[PDB]
């Protein structure tokens, strides 16, 4: 079925792979080549986890856990049981995730749209295998990697950060964190003025954007701008998510110490670092 | 092909004074310098400002609150400029002792001025919710700016004011320290038992990623269809142009369904306010009906 | 059965009738779904359609109820490639003249769209006293170069958005007298050009016109700005 505005729209060509072979709809989903990649990448995936928890012996999907080799196995390959599984569905997640990009590219040239989403979900992406990619070859073990399990990869995340005394102090840490609080503040208040000036008080005709940079400027004395706030909003997801991959990246390669201990070049600089009195004197 | 994250070409024209609606303009600034710098980003106006009774309370009232602080700081630092600068993060204002419990009868070096600063935040903080209420109400506006922001308000009532209150003491607020207040977080979880383990903070999590995940796709979104005027989102509500089509079709192709122009950004209030909200209701329950979350995890 | 156990359950609840009503208020626009024919499909999904809601447009404009009934209000140039649905459908024209596919726009009203005091948003920076070029490149008497590498005119003025104090669109000159808008979203201002990869230079007199010199309506910007994107798919022939 269709929206009762959509059929103008689909129409054929945009594809990067397979002209017109795969260029269709099924229900709402296009397909495209990419469509069928991720189908194919998610499919074995999915059976890959099935089969693991089969090993594991249990069908309940909160003990269900996918563990990396074993660092003894370093980098190189491990069989299916002891860690082959989770390396396999690595790549088939890979897949999947490039598969889902490309497939949003496909979909941004049918439609005449700019490339903004595709580029964004690549941050993600990035993320992902920093953690199961770039951070664990970089150590030299699969190991180092975090298992797929909805609690076990909860726990990895305490003993990686534990590891490092509180992870808090890893200064790359810090301003990651300051763009997911600052993303969902602005997000929160960017869905609210939409909503104050589509939604007035009652007996009231429709805002106007004139109002909503009123509101703003009474508020905080500046408004960013209608195009300027959706600028800030991809800018701010995008670097929480970068500084992300950057705080790991550094963490176990050119990081080995407590994250605290880096906080003492200011601390015990030779000049004041001296002076009796305040904390750390 | 250019891709609108910077303007390339700025115009500039008369300052906008702003809509008038029922505001009281005797409460308004003059209008400020543009910023050129901005101006690349978004808009480069900067003011006029709006500022009432709340708003001057507030802005005191804040003031009071960052000079306690300070004072404190310079204190510790036994007035020297150099150790000052040295361990500014190090520094801490802690609430009173566990023996003092709810008392105000603490002295000023035992959690007396933790109080006082606290009294200080209370008022700027709400002040200043007041002032986002009476400025949409001056401009016939919906509130729901106010409401989203006591989200907000609500986790931080919860662990300065409200858990403390009902655990009987002031000593289980947080202090006032950047490090000392990482600190803090740190041995919150280790007391209540693994916070990864409360529902409610895995809860508030979900929608911490969601709200990055929301915003990277709308803004991306509405970037994308911008070479249709999409960011002009009002108007696209009121008379639903190409921009609003392409941008829901993007989506019901990709993942199955769609919003509105209207209807994603309540989406977006949802999941934001849905991190604090769920968060505060972690952080009440944590000591007050949970000792440990890793254990009363187990037995659910 | 502690305070925690039903705060959790409580919030899961919750949540689902939250989600339920985020979905129904995001149905106000293109339902119900309809069939490849128009005609309303048999599966609507597991969603009601939403009660209407009524907005009060400034400025005497009217008012809107949506949900309501749907027309595209224009003809579409199109044809089924197959008897069963999920394929393209195929231009039986011009796509571009006949706005279909990334050169689609929509049936808005011939109206333009105003500010908060009533005056036009988009004007011409002639007709918008004091505005100028504050940084960057002023592409005013620059020449306009399209995907063929060949000029079609020169830029005249700058469209403004008044209360964002932005840049909109680009009035360029043809090379028969005539003038067109180009989305400012869509060119790429350069030291000694304006470059539109989106056209060829023989592309722009098809341009949609309008109809005022001194503003565009809602229904002209989406003409224009469909036919320039829809450049990028039809065009592509000749693009060095
Ligand atoms: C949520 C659990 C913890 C906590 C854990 C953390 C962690 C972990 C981090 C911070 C960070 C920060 N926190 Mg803290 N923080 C808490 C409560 C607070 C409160 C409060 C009113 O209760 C305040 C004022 C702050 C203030 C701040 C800033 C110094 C800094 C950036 C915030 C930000 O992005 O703001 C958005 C506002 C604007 C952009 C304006 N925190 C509670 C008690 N906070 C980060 C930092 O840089 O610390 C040094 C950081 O790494
Ligand atoms: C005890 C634990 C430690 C600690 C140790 C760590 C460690 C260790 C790490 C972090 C990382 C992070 N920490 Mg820390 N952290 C602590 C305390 C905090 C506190 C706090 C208030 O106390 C905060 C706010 C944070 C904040 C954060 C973020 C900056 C970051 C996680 C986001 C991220 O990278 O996303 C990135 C996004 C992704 C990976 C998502 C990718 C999605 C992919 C592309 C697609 C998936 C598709 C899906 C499977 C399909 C499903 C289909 C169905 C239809 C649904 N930490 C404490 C001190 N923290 C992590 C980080 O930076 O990672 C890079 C990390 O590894
Ligand atoms: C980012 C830094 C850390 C990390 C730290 C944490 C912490 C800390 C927490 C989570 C939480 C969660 N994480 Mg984790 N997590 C990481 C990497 C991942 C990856 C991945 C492919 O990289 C995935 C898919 C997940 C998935 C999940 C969910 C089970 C859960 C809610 C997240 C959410 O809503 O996010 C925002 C996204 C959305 C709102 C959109 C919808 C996404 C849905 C929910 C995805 C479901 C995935 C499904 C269960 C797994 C695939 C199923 C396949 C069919 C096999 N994590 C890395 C290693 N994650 C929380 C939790 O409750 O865990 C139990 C939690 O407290
Ligand atoms: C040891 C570390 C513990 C842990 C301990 C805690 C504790 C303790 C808390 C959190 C909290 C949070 N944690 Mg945790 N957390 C851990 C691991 C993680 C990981 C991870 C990758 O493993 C992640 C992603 C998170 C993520 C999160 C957030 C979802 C949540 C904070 C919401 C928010 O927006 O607060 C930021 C928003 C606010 C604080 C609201 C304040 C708003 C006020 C009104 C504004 C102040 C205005 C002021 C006057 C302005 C001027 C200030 C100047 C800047 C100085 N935690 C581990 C297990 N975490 C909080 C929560 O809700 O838990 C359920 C919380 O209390
Ligand atoms: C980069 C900024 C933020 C962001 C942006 C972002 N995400 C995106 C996009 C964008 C712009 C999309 O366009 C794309 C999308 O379509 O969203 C609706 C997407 C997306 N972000 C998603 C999830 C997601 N994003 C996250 C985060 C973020 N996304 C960042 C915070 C997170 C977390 C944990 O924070 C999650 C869980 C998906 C809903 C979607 C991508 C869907 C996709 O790739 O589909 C193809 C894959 C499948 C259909 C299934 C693959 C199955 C595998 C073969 C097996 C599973 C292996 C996996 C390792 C299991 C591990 C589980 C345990 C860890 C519990
Ligand atoms: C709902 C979830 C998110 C949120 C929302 C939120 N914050 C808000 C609002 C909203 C809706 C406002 O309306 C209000 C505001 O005016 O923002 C510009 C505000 C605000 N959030 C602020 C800060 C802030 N919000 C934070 C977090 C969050 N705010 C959450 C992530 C954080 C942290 C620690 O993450 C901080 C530091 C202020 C900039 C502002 C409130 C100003 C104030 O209280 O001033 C009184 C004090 C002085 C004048 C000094
Ligand atoms: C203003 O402009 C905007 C819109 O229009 C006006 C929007 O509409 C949206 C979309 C946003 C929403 C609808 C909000 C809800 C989304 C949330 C909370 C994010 C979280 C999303 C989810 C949890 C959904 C995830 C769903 C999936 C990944 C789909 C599942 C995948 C399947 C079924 C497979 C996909 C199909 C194929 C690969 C092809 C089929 C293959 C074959 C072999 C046949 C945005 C951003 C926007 O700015
Ligand atoms: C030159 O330097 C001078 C001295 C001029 C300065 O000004 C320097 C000053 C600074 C550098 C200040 C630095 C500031 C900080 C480090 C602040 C850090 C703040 C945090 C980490 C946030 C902690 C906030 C959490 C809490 C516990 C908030 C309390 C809120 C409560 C809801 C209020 C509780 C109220 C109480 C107990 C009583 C008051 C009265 C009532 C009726 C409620
Ligand atoms: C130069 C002085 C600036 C003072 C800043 C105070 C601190 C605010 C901090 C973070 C939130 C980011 C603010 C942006 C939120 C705007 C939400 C929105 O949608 O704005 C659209 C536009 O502003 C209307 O048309
Ligand atoms: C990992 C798969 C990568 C696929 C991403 C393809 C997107 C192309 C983005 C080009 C334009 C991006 N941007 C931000 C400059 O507009
Ligand atoms: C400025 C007044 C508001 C502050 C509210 C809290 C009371 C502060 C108590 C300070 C200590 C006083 N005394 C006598 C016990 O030392
Ligand atoms: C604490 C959570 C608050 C809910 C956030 C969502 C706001 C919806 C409320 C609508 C406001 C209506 N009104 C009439 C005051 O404008
Ligand atoms: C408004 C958007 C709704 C998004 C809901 C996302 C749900 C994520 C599930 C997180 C699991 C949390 N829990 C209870 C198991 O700890
Ligand atoms: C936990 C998140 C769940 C999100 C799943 C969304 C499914 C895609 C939408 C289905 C609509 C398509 N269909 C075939 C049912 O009509
Ligand atoms: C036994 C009751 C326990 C309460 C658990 C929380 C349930 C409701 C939470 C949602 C709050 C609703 N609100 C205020 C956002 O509209
Ligand atoms: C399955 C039924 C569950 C009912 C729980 C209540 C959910 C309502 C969510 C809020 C509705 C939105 N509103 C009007 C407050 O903005
Ligand atoms: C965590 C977010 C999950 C939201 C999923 C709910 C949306 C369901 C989509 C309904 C299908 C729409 N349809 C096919 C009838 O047009
Ligand atoms: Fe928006």
């Amino acid at each position: 079925a269709l929206l009762s505005f959509e059929r103008k729209y689909r129409v054929p060509g945009g594809t990067l792979v397979g002209g017109n072979l795969f260029d269709f709809w099924v229900g709402p989903f296009y397909v495209g080549f990419f469509g069928v990649a991720t189908f194919f990448f998610a499919a074995l995936g999915i059976i890959l986890i099935a089969w693991s928890a089969v090993l594991q012996g249990t069908w309940n999907p909160q003990l269900i856990s996918v563990y990396p080799p074993a660092l003894e196995y370093g980098l190189g390959g491990a069989p299916l049981a002891k860690g082959g599984l989770w390396q396999i569905i690595t790549i088939c997640a890979t897949g999947a995730f490039v598969s889902w990009a490309l497939r949003e590219v496909e979909i941004c040239r049918k439609l005449g749209i700019g490339y903004h989403i595709p580029f964004a979900f690549a941050f993600a992406i990035l993320a992902y295998l920093t953690l199961v990619l770039f951070r664990p070859v970089m150590m030299g073990a699969w190991g180092y990697a975090f298992p797929y399990g909805i609690w076990t990869h909860l726990d990895w995340v305490s003993n990686t950060g534990y590891t490092y005394g509180n992870f808090h102090y890893n200064p790359a840490h810090m301003i990651a964190i300051t763009f997911f609080f600052t993303n969902a503040l602005a997000l929160a208040l960017h869905g609210a003025l939409v909503l104050s000036a589509a939604n007035p008080e009652k007996g009231k005709e429709m805002r106007t954007p004139d109002h909503e940079d009123t509101f703003f400027r009474d508020l905080v004395g500046y408004s960013i701008g209608t195009l300027g706030i959706h600028r800030l909003g991809l800018l701010l997801s995008l670097s929480a998510v970068f500084f992300s991959a950057l705080c790991m990246i550094i963490t176990g390669t050119i990081w080995f110490d407590q994250w605290v201990d880096w906080w003492q070049w200011w601390v015990k600089l030779p000049w004041w670092a001296n002076i009796p009195g305040g904390i750390n004197g | 092909e250019y891709q609108n994250i910077f303007t390339q070409v700025q115009v500039r024209g008369p300052a906008d004074l702003g809509m008038t609606e029922d505001v009281n303009l005797a409460n308004r600034s003059g209008v400020g310098p543009f910023s050129t710098l901005l101006g690349w980003f978004g808009n480069a106006q900067l003011g006029p400002i709006y500022l009432g009774s709340l708003g001057v309370l507030s802005l005191f009232s804040g003031l009071m609150w960052f000079f306690t602080i300070g004072i404190w700081f310079w204190y510790q630092a036994g007035w020297n400029p150099a150790v000052f600068l040295r361990d500014l993060f190090f520094f801490s204002l802690e609430p009173p002792a566990p023996e003092y419990g709810l008392s105000f009868a603490a002295p000023l070096k035992e959690g007396g001025l933790w109080l006082i600063a606290s009294f200080f935040m209370f008022v700027a903080v709400w002040s200043w919710w007041g002032r986002t209420y009476l400025r949409a109400q001056a401009l016939g506006m919906g509130k729901h700016t106010a409401w989203a922001f006591l989200s907000a308000i609500w986790l931080w009532m919860v662990l300065g004011f409200i858990r403390p209150i009902l655990m009987g003491s002031w000593s289980e607020a947080v202090p006032y320290g950047i490090f000392s207040h990482l600190d803090w977080t740190n041995n919150f979880s280790l007391v209540h038992g693994n916070l990864h383990y409360n529902p409610f903070h895995g809860l508030s999590i979900a929608f911490l990623y969601g709200s990055a995940l929301l915003f990277a796709m709308h803004g991306a979104t509405i970037l994308a269809v911008s070479r249709f005027g999409g960011e002009r989102e009002l108007e696209q509500i009121a008379d639903r142009g190409t921009a609003a089509e392409r941008a829901a079709l993007f989506w019901r192709w990709t993942m199955g369904f769609n919003a509105t122009m209207e209807g994603i950004h309540r989406w977006a209030i949802w999941m934001a306010v849905l991190v604090t909200l769920t968060g505060g209701i972690g952080i009440l329950l944590s000591g007050t009906v949970v000792d440990n979350w890793y254990v009363w995890g187990q037995n659910h | 059965f502690d305070l925690a156990s039903l705060a959790i359950y409580s919030f899961w609840i919750f949540l689902a009738g939250l989600i339920y009503y985020l979905q129904t208020e995001n149905m106000r626009e293109g339902y119900p779904l309809e069939n490849e024919d128009g005609t309303p499909a048999a599966n609507q999904g597991p969603f009601p359609l939403p009660k209407p809601k009524t907005f009060i447009l400034p400025h005497g404009r009217g008012t809107l109820t949506v949900p309501g009934p749907e027309s595209e209000d224009r003809p579409i140039a199109l044809a089924r490639t197959a008897v069963s649905e999920g394929f393209p459908h195929a231009p039986t024209g011009d796509p571009m003249k006949d706005g279909v596919g990334p050169a689609s726009w929509v049936a808005r009203r011939d109206l333009p769209e105003l500010d908060g005091h009533g005056h036009n948003k988009i004007k011409p920076m002639k007709a918008a006293a004091g505005f100028h070029v504050s940084a960057g490149k002023n592409p005013i008497g620059l020449p306009v170069r399209g995907c063929d590498l060949e000029i079609a005119g020169k830029v005249v003025d700058i469209w403004v958005d008044i209360p964002e104090q932005m840049a909109r669109f680009l009035e360029v000159e043809l090379k028969d007298g005539s003038t067109r808008l180009l989305p400012m979203q869509m060119v790429k201002v350069q030291s000694n050009r304006v470059h539109v990869n989106a056209l060829s230079s023989d592309l722009f007199a098809g341009i949609p016109t309008i109809k005022s010199p001194t503003e565009v309506t809602l229904l002209e910007e989406d003409k224009i700005c469909g036919y320039v994107a829809g450049g990028l798919m039809y065009a592509a022939p000749k693009r060095k």
